DNA sequence: TATAATGGGAGCTGTCACGGATGCA
DNA sequence: TGCATCCGTGAGTGCAGC
């Protein structure tokens, strides 16, 4: 199809959590002596996808012909690593926080 | 304004 | 057309006990006026060779046989107690300005 | 504190290191070399393990530095992406597959399957002997016999038209 | 109107800010790691100072610098000092940064964009150019036709293929 | 030096439409001219045959008026630049148009530049292209709902059309910046500036971008 | 430095006995005007005819 | 060749040290040679008294400090990329106060970066200069409030970060009132802290009637000292708890704290001098005895209130007066960074004195330098004020040194900068040069100190005049303020004198910048020289006063950008500024004293002195500056030659003998030359490439490092994979290009191999290998290239290595090795040249001799300049100089003619006709008459009025000649010029500017990371930026496939690029676009800001543009 | 894992004009 | 209800820039 018209709109939690293939748990980046990814961190692959093409973080299965199969071991998707420049994270909060857009933007559409 | 001064 | 000189790899360098740097001893040498008798003669490599202290003029250039430089008071470089240069120097018949870029001698 | 994790004992060795320099630069009017820092560390320290120790210390930087004294440069865009692959590497790899293919039809089909098979072309995955010797019905010292015959068929074919010399760089 | 209130903070995809390795091996990476990274910090000890069943002072002074962390997350210095890295007076660049301004992703990557095919020289007086024509340096046409010169090449015996007409190009 | 400065700045100040430090005083009405002058201050009223207004100035102000004149509604009392937006209130569109065109128009001139009145004619074009509705009438709009006047206009078509009363409405002046980030395509205003603002604007009414003008579509 | 290279070729086109275009190429450097100038000085000056 | 000079005014004093700026400043910063007792309050010493003694019982305090010796020269700190710096220690001993015990020991803080001989630094191998900044002055200013007429606003202004601006204004409600930190209060409040009582008050405000009772509060006079003081607090500090002594410590730091308030030297001065009172410290008041005392504010208020009564004897301030207006050298600069460092490490150190054990801690466990080094390193490489040095030509540098700049720290911004002080005061007068200020953004902000000019210590730009007495001029020189100048009635320079008294009825002067006509008898001072007025750039312009500012501007810029080069001139026409420039900026090499020349060399000049001592002088050879430009010292003596003291050894970087040389003088002809001069454009002569002038030697260097990685180690080595020994012919056993090759783009310069990632070789590539029998190595070719447009001869190659002697390189690295290559430029197409009257052109052709215009007697000229530039710009200073430029052509002399005493018109015809019986007379003896050419061009220059009728053509000819006009052949036909053309000698110089760094294309190359477009820039191969304004171009025209092209196939399309890429290698049309990935990207960030963009078709259905990838 | 220790610390000053809100007289 | 007044937001392009 054809792009004809963009919509702009609220996100609900619901769908910024349909957004998320996961959530980040921790703030770590990427291991000090591996260089390799940190397990529910902001780079995690297990989150937003393989690092290197159609192969996994363990290295269980190197090939294409293998997609959208998740290792079981590394529970990384063997796909695409463009795709790391797609796929959304997510962070649940403990306490509701207000978007500061809809704050301090005069007059406040919240007050 | 100011989340130290208001904590303290 | 061309210039060699004895431990001397390129044009940016200077030599021991030689006040002129290679650039200058060039710019010299560029000046140089070679006659040749037999109009069969092609080219010719002057061999120069000295010791200071002196001063190097064109008359030192070592004679070649049919060859003639028209200007012998042309200086080339001032050498110096301990100072030594030795030169081969191809001069060659040719027409118009061509540069050292195009014809890499 | 660190935008890259690093295990508590890790950096207590560090700032010991840290702390062990600047006592070794106070008492010799200069930064220590790695070799004295090492012999101040103690055993189980070299120039080596301390020189890596600094290395894995080291913080990363902001791609949003700024360069130049205007506002308009940032640091991250004389950063060149490796991953992607240039236009020039794709189109390569286009006509390599392209022209492989032409030797694809060039060697019969079974020869050229095995080899496909073999190597990874079919699946992407290195088929064993048994498998594509069972696959085609043979024998594995058969099926390795005809992937030799094929190889050599092809390496005639490579030194007669010099195709697949430019794609080896 | 309450999905103005953020109970789940999407996190942007991992290469839009990357952890990149430089030439020299050392690594470089968005501001927006750093955001996150306080975010998850203080939500983490939000969540195990809830669970440990903290005193309301506490909490209410988590719960304000999570609302901080969010704010600085989305829109840096839009609401009180704009925070910045250890050692450096450098507001972070958060999301709102990134999209507006002049070096704003609008701007810069999408009202205009670096193209290829492209280059620059000194310009010099044509008097014995037609009007319709330009000098065009060689190499400089070497350079930006350098496709069609790679095929026009394979069309003759200049090269056997492309990739060796490159290769001679080199 | 020895024997475009202002020019910028005027030219600038008539295509925000703002309104000038420098401002002439205008008539609001048509009527006749008394003026009153103590030695201490000076005053100029104008008299129509219903009713009369009073205009208080400064006493050191130029007038433009000569005692018992029959001026029109717009018409300059005092020397000075004219405020676009009271000159729109009292005289109406055309007005406007001709004095924003004329005005910019001299500044070029001025600098010895030649430039056709149709590209000028163009913007305060876009310059006029939103009113502010009065009374809405049986629509669903506002009273003092800014919009398009080509939407009033259509939507007047369909209630007239349907038999229903139209909405009322008074045209609007606005700048060119005001004017661009008013415009409906979403992406073109956010892209132009203030993009937090037009950004949740847009979100919170959900707006979709019908791609019709050249910004948007460059952007994708 | 070495140089050798081919005599231009003379190119001719004609109309009627009152005009014509001619073309001489490849020339060495600066020889176009060289030759140009004294030809159409010649050929103005010199060349015999008849006046009343 | 003879110089011959013009001009009658005699110069009493010579220029100063042109450096002196830089040097005698950070010299009083460090104060080295002082030793430690004798040393003043002034400096780092002055940062070391204000952070010591440190408190809260120990006490650490400062004894003295010391700098040793650089541990390492400057020129092995430039090869080895190191800073010159000397190794700072202080003494300090810690004292506990119950104990009694004192430790005393001296701590090593770490290095301080060491000014050179020229008044430049050298940070981390590369050389830099620190600029001076202008602010405004600290004092008391008295300013008209723009709001309100009749009201006036009082500033009290310390220096830049010693604390805060107070401002004190008269409300409309009668009240006074003080702003600290954008904070109104009423100042009686203050005043009342203070410890003022109402009767002082009264008694000393009474004289200003109305003022004094909106003054008067009783709620205020009701309280205390205490009390008063404990409101202030709560005033300033809301929510804070009001304790006595947290209020008695925030009003003293805020006001009477030395070490947090500071006026400067300066500051003080000038508030004493407004104010007419005395002040004791440099705060505004003082804590004495237990209580407060005021110092600055009654006198201000006082001041401020007789302003706006109209009290005589009082005004308000300009701003932008030099006497309000100081500069802040290196040495404030530096030792400002030093107190902030110094500070932190004080700070540290109470740290550590509370955490410390309380029975054993020395100095050394408490001192942490860390900070303080921070802070100086910092300083000098990430300030705005610490720029790169220019080195293109000496007077670069010199030129550099001597800059004064309104921005960086404490200065203005860019936005804030507002006419009003990108201004030219009245004031700048000898001090700051009117002409020389870029002509852009930075304009007016960016400003050029006068060659006369000089800083005093308070950091006031002074300059000097000469004492006049009852009409007679002695040799006495003072230099003063521009407050002091204000107070005289100064006569021009060029006032004619006959010995030392004014010859003249009446006399040009200035009384506060006013030109007026005076008596002898009213004449104070008089000017040193018109040169004065000007920069040391803009005194290089002879004939100045013919050139329009703008023009001169233009000029002054340029001859900054000049390049060195090999066969490099001084002007025909000099300004006499020439040598002075070459000697202070130690380009060349002078004789030490007396003596005779033992030794020359290319390398080396060994000279024996009048002492018997054998003195050697190293001689730079073919150096690369920071710029590229080779600097290189030849010998200019010879062996046996005597030299007295002063005398060039040697000529540096665009000197000859002694004498500035930026460019050639060459043979110019001023006429049109078939299109080819058109708008600016230069045609050349080929000549002038065939005796090589403007040619220039430039070095460009490259560097490449093997490193340790985790895939295994990156190595320099000779064995490159897949490269046959054609291109490993010119690279040593090592890897590394020898010296002395020759180097085109793509030549390898050193030799690199790394090791592969996972790259998991392609099960493509494996098949591919193992067909063609070669086994896929592991390790691919890393090596260092030419860059395109690049190349030259390798003159250098260093190694350093892991495991080598003195050699340690950042973690990781095992070894480092640089290519030093250089190349030969000659003059090209697309060149920039320049003369000093700001003409600048590129040059457009480069003719054969033979078509070139040349003179009867067979000369051709060098450079054909379009008259069309002349009227227009208004410099006619080029055209004198090309017509005494024809004449010293064949006196065969060179000309000194000053900036305004000149050589005049009737002078240079006295020259042209002597010029001309050597150009003619000549001709006349060699048997040859007057041309039948010369005789056309004689009727028609008679017919435009040019030469008198009946004379004979030698006597019309001579006419022409003193016009500076000749008659001139054009080379292609032999015909003359219809018209005499102007031809003679001018000064033009090949500036920074050359088409060989500019030249740049690009079809593919690298991508950005986020973005995917292509990086910017040359050197990254970059793609050129198709802005806002190139796409309203493209769409104007309405080209719309043209600018979707820009938008998608060109930059970030990926599959887009990717397919256009190999469509047109097969020769098909390229196919459609597709989103740009910074669409994506722009999606992606506003989902990161929990906005949902979503994509529609005209159905309002969604449409996927990450194309499943980022949908679960 | 235990002597007692109980409210921070750095401010940043030479724009400039407009739109739009908000408050106070 | 009109008018201070405070806050927030803007302020040319491409080169290079360490
Ligand atoms: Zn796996």
């Amino acid at each position: 199809k054809e792009v004809r018209k963009v919509r702009i709109a609220l996100a609900s939690p619901e769908k910024i959590r349909s957004w998320s293939y996961g959530e980040v748990e921790k703030p770590e980046t990427i291991n000090y002596r591996t260089l390799k990814p940190e397990r529910d961190g902001l780079f995690d692959e297990r989150i937003f996808g393989p690092i290197k093409d159609y192969e996994c973080a363990c290295g269980k299965y190197k090939r294409q012909r293998f997609e959208g199969k998740v290792c079981e071991r590394c529970g990384v998707e063997v796909t695409k690593s463009i795709v790391r420049r797609y796929r959304m994270g997510h962070i649940e909060l403990a306490t509701p926080a207000a978007h500061i857009w809809f704050v301090k933007d005069v007059p406040s559409k919240i007050g | 304004s100011d989340p130290v001064r208001q904590y303290l | 057309t061309s210039v060699y000189i004895e431990d001397v790899l390129h044009e940016f360098s200077t030599i021991p006990g030689v006040k002129e740097d290679v650039v200058e001893i060039i710019l010299n040498l560029k000046e140089l006026v070679v006659r040749f008798l037999n109009p069969s003669l092609q080219t010719v490599t002057l061999l120069l060779k000295a010791e200071g202290p002196k001063e190097v003029k064109a008359r030192d250039f070592l004679p070649v046989a049919d060859v003639e430089i028209m200007n012998p008071d042309l200086h080339i470089a001032t050498l110096e107690e301990g100072g030594r240069l030795n030169m081969e120097v191809r001069v060659d018949r040719g027409v118009g300005y061509v540069p050292a870029e195009k014809h890499g001698i | 504190a660190r935008t890259i994790r690093i295990p508590v004992h890790m950096v207590e060795t560090i700032n010991k290191l840290s702390r062990t320099a600047r006592q070794l630069q106070q008492e010799l009017g200069r930064e220590p070399t790695y070799e004295e820092i090492a012999e101040a560390m103690g055993p189980g320290w070299d120039a080596k393990r301390v020189e890596e120790t600094l290395k894995i210390a080291q913080e990363p930087v902001s791609l949003e530095t700024p360069i130049g004294d205007e506002k308009d440069s940032f640091y991250g865009d004389f950063i060149p992406d490796e991953h992607l692959p240039s236009p020039v590497d794709a189109a390569t790899q286009s006509l390599l597959s392209e022209e492989l293919e032409k030797a694809l039809s060039k060697l019969s089909e079974r020869e050229a399957m095995v080899l496909k098979l073999r190597k990874g072309l079919i699946d992407g995955r290195e088929h064993t002997l048994e498998e594509v010797g069972a696959f085609f019905g043979v024998t594995r010292e058969r099926i390795r016999q005809i992937e030799n015959k094929a190889l050599r068929k092809l390496k005639y074919h490579e030194s007669r038209t010099r195709k697949l010399r430019d794609f080896l760089d | 109107p309450e999905w103005m209130i953020l109970e789940a903070v999407p996190v942007l995809p991992p290469d839009l800010r990357p952890m990149v390795q430089v030439d020299g091996g050392r690594f470089a990476t968005s501001d927006l790691n750093d955001l996150y990274r306080r975010l998850i910090n203080r939500n983490n000890r939000l969540k195990k100072l809830l669970a440990q069943g903290a005193p309301e002072i506490i909490i209410r002074n988590e719960k304000r610098m999570l609302q901080e962390a969010v704010d600085a997350l989305l829109d840096n210095g839009r609401r009180g000092a704009p925070v910045t890295n250890p050692g450096s007076d450098r507001p972070l660049r958060s999301l709102t940064d990134i999209l507006s301004g002049k070096q704003g992703r609008f701007r810069q990557n999408l009202l205009g964009k670096r193209v290829d095919y492209s280059g620059r020289s000194v310009i010099v007086v044509g008097p014995q150019l037609k009007l319709h024509q330009c000098g065009l340096p060689k190499r400089m046409a070497l350079e930006l036709f350098k496709p069609f010169l790679l095929k026009k090449m394979e069309e003759k015996g200049i090269a056997p293929n492309v990739k060796a007409a490159r290769r001679m190009l080199e | 030096t020895g024997g475009i400065t202002q020019g910028l700045p005027r030219v600038i100040e008539l295509f925000e439409a703002r309104r000038p430090k420098a401002k002439a005083v205008i008539s609001e009405i048509d009527g006749v001219v008394r003026i009153e002058e103590t030695e201490e201050k000076l005053s100029v009223f104008v008299e129509s045959e219903g009713f009369s207004k009073e205009y208080k100035l400064p006493k050191e102000a130029r007038l433009l008026v000569k005692d018992g004149d029959y001026v029109e509604a717009g018409q300059p009392l005092t020397r000075g630049a004219i405020d676009p937006h009271q000159l729109l209130e009292a005289k109406g569109p055309e007005a406007v148009e001709r004095y924003l065109v004329e005005e910019i128009q001299k500044v070029y001139r001025a600098q010895g530049v030649k430039l056709h009145d149709k590209h000028i004619e163009i913007v305060v074009r876009q310059m006029m292209k939103y009113v502010e509705v009065t009374d809405p009438g049986d629509s669903r709009l506002l009273e003092g709902q800014v919009l398009e006047k080509w939407d009033v206009e259509a939507l007047n078509e369909r209630l007239i059309a349907e038999g229903k009363t139209p909405v009322a409405w008074k045209p609007l002046l606005m700048g060119v910046t005001k004017s661009a980030l008013s415009t409906k395509s979403w992406l073109s205003a956010a892209s132009f500036q203030n993009t937090t603002h037009v950004l949740t604007e847009a979100a919170i009414a959900g707006k979709k971008d019908e791609l019709i003008g050249l910004k948007e579509n460059v952007i994708l | 430095l070495d140089s050798k290279l081919k005599a231009p070729v003379f190119t001719v086109r004609t109309q009627g006995r009152e005009y014509g275009e001619f073309v001489l190429e490849p020339l060495e450097r600066g020889f176009g005007v060289t030759l140009g100038n004294p030809l159409r000085r010649i050929l103005l000056s010199s060349i015999p005819g008849t006046a009343v | 060749m003879e110089i011959k000079r013009f001009g009658r005014i005699r110069e009493v004093i010579p220029l100063p040290p042109l450096t002196e700026i830089q040097v005698e400043s950070y010299r009083r910063a460090l104060q080295a040679d002082v030793p430690p007792e004798k040393r003043e309050n002034v400096g780092i010493q002055a940062a070391f008294r204000e952070t010591f003694p440190i408190e809260e019982g120990l006490v650490l305090d400062f004894l003295e400090y010391r700098l040793g010796e650089p541990p390492f020269p400057q020129d092995e700190c430039r090869e080895k990329d190191l800073t010159y710096q000397a190794p700072l220690y202080a003494r300090l001993q810690l004292i506990h106060k119950d104990t009694g015990l004192i430790k005393e020991d001296e701590v090593f803080l770490g290095h301080i970066p060491l000014m050179t001989e020229d008044g430049s630094f050298i940070i981390n191998g590369a050389d830099r200069v620190i600029v001076s900044q202008i602010h405004r002055s600290p004092g008391v200013y008295f300013t008209p409030d723009p709001a309100r007429p009749g009201r006036y606003i009082a500033s009290i202004i310390p220096l830049p970060k010693r604390g805060p601006w107070i401002d004190l204004e008269v409300e409309p409600n009668g009240v006074v009132s003080m702003k600290v930190n954008k904070r109104k209060f009423p100042l009686v409040l203050l005043l009342r802290v203070l410890g003022y009582d109402q009767e002082t008050l009264a008694r000393e405000l009474g004289a200003y009637g109305e003022l004094v009772q909106g003054l008067m509060d009783e709620s205020v006079f009701a309280m205390r000292p205490e009390e008063a003081l404990i409101r202030l607090f709560t005033l300033l500090r809301p929510g804070d708890p009001p304790k006595r002594d947290k209020a008695v410590a925030y009003v003293y730091g805020l006001i009477a704290d030395p070490r947090r308030y500071d006026l400067g030297e300066a500051g003080r001065y000038k508030a004493e001098e407004k104010l007419g009172i005395r002040l004791s410290g440099r705060t505004l008041a003082r804590f004495e005895d237990g209580e407060f005392k005021d110092e600055v504010f009654l006198p201000t208020l006082r001041y401020l209130f007789a302003l706006t009564a109209g009290v005589p004897g009082h005004e308000v301030d300009d701003i932008d007066h030099l006497g309000n207006r100081r500069i802040r050298t290196v040495g404030e600069l530096m030792t400002d960074q030093f107190r902030v460092g110094l500070a932190r490490l004080a700070r540290g150190v109470r740290e550590r004195m509370l955490m410390g054990s309380e029975d054993s801690l020395t100095p050394a466990k408490l001192v942490n330098s860390r900070p303080l080094e921070a802070a100086i390193r910092e300083f000098f490489s990430r300030s705005q004020l610490s720029q790169f040095k220019d080195e293109t030509n000496p007077l670069s540098s010199l030129r550099h040194k001597r800059r004064i700049s309104a921005l960086g720290p404490g200065g203005l911004t860019r936005e804030r900068a507002g006419f009003d002080v990108r201004d030219v005061h009245r004031t700048h007068y000898g001090r700051i040069c009117p002409v020389e200020t870029p002509e852009g953004a930075n304009i007016g902000l960016i400003t050029s100190l006068a060659a006369y000019a000089r800083v005093d210590e308070l950091g006031f730009i002074r300059t000097p005049y000469r004492r006049v007495v009852g009409g007679v001029v002695t040799d006495e020189v003072v230099y003063m303020t521009a407050t002091e100048e204000d107070r005289y009635t100064i006569a021009q320079a060029n006032t004619p004198l006959e010995g030392n008294r004014i010859a003249a009825e009446r006399v040009v002067a200035r009384r506060k910048g006013e030109p007026v006509i005076v008596s002898p008898e009213e004449v104070e001072f008089m000017d040193v020289s018109p040169k004065q007025v000007f920069s040391v750039n803009t005194n290089l312009i002879p004939f100045l006063e013919h050139d329009d500012a703008n023009r001169a501007l233009m000029g002054s810029n340029m001859q900054t950008q000049a390049v060195p080069l090999i066969r490099a001139q001084a002007p025909v026409v000099m300004t006499g500024l020439e040598e002075r420039v070459v000697r202070d900026s130690l380009a060349a090499l002078y004789a030490e004293e007396d003596g005779e020349v033992a030794k020359v060399d290319g390398n080396r000049i060994v000279v024996r002195y009048e002492d018997g001592r054998l003195v050697e002088y190293p001689l730079r050879r073919f150096y690369r500056s920071n710029q590229g430009t080779a600097l290189d010292q030849r010998p200019r003596v010879v062996v046996g030659q005597r030299v007295r003291k002063g005398d060039l050894l040697a000529d540096g970087p665009a000197s000859e003998n002694g004498f500035l040389a930026l460019g050639q003088n060459v043979l110019v002809a001023i006429m049109p030359f078939d299109g080819y001069n058109f708008e600016d454009a230069i045609v050349i002569s080929e000549e002038l490439l065939k005796r090589d002038f403007y040619t220039s030697i430039h070095i460009e260097r490259y560097e490449i490092e093997a490193r340790d990685t985790k895939l295994g180690p990156e190595r320099i080595t000779r064995d490159i994979p897949h490269l046959s020994e054609a291109a490993l012919r010119d690279l040593d056993e090592e890897g590394v290009v020898r010296i002395g090759a020759e180097v085109k783009p793509g030549d390898i310069l050193v030799g690199r191999t790394s090791f592969k990632g996972e790259s998991e070789p392609t099960p493509e590539e494996r098949l591919l290998r193992s067909i063609f029998g070669e086994k896929a190595r592991d390790v691919k070719d890393t090596s260092l290239r030419v860059p395109p447009g690049e190349g030259g001869i390798v003159v250098r190659t260093v190694r350093l290595r892991r495991g080598d002697p003195g050699v340690e390189l950042k973690p990781g690295v095992r070894e480092v090795v640089r290519v030093y290559v250089a190349q030969k430029r000659k003059l090209q197409v697309g060149d920039k040249l320049a003369n000093r009257h700001g003409n600048k052109g590129v040059v457009a052709k480069i003719l054969p001799v033979e078509d070139m215009p040349h003179l009867p007697d067979g000369t051709p000229v060098d450079v054909i300049l379009n008259p069309l530039g002349v009227p227009s710009r208004m410099n006619l200073g080029q055209i004198l100089e090309t017509h005494l430029g024809l004449a010293g052509y064949f006196l065969g002399q060179r000309y000194i003619s000053p900036i305004f005493d000149g050589a005049k018109e009737p002078e240079i015809k006295e020259l042209l006709a002597q010029a001309f019986e050597v150009y003619f007379g000549k001709r006349k003896g060699e048997g040859f008459g007057v041309d039948k050419r010369e005789v056309e061009v004689l009727r028609r220059a008679e017919k435009l009025g040019l030469v008198t009728p009946g004379k004979t053509p030698e006597e019309q000819l001579k006419e022409l000649f003193l016009q500076g006009k000749v008659v001139l052949y054009d080379g292609r036909t032999g015909e003359p010029i219809e018209g005499p053309i102007v031809v003679g000698q001018m000064f033009i110089m090949k500036l920074y500017h050359m088409v060989e760094d500019k030249m740049h294309a690009r079809s593919t190359g690298p991508y950005s990371l986020i973005t995917q477009q292509p990086l910017g820039g040359k050197a990254q191969f970059g793609g050129q930026r198709f802005g806002e304004m190139e796409v309203w171009a493209l769409e104007a025209y309405g080209a719309a496939h043209t600018l979707q092209e820009m938008l998608t196939l060109k930059s970030d399309d990926i599959e887009g690029r990717n397919a256009a890429y190999e469509a047109i290698i097969k020769g098909e049309d390229v196919p459609e676009p597709s989103v740009p990935e910074s669409f994506r990207v722009l999606v992606k960030e506003l989902q990161a800001l929990a906005l949902d963009v979503q994509t529609l078709d005209e159905k309002d259905n969604p449409v996927d543009i990450f194309e499943g990838l980022a949908s679960k």
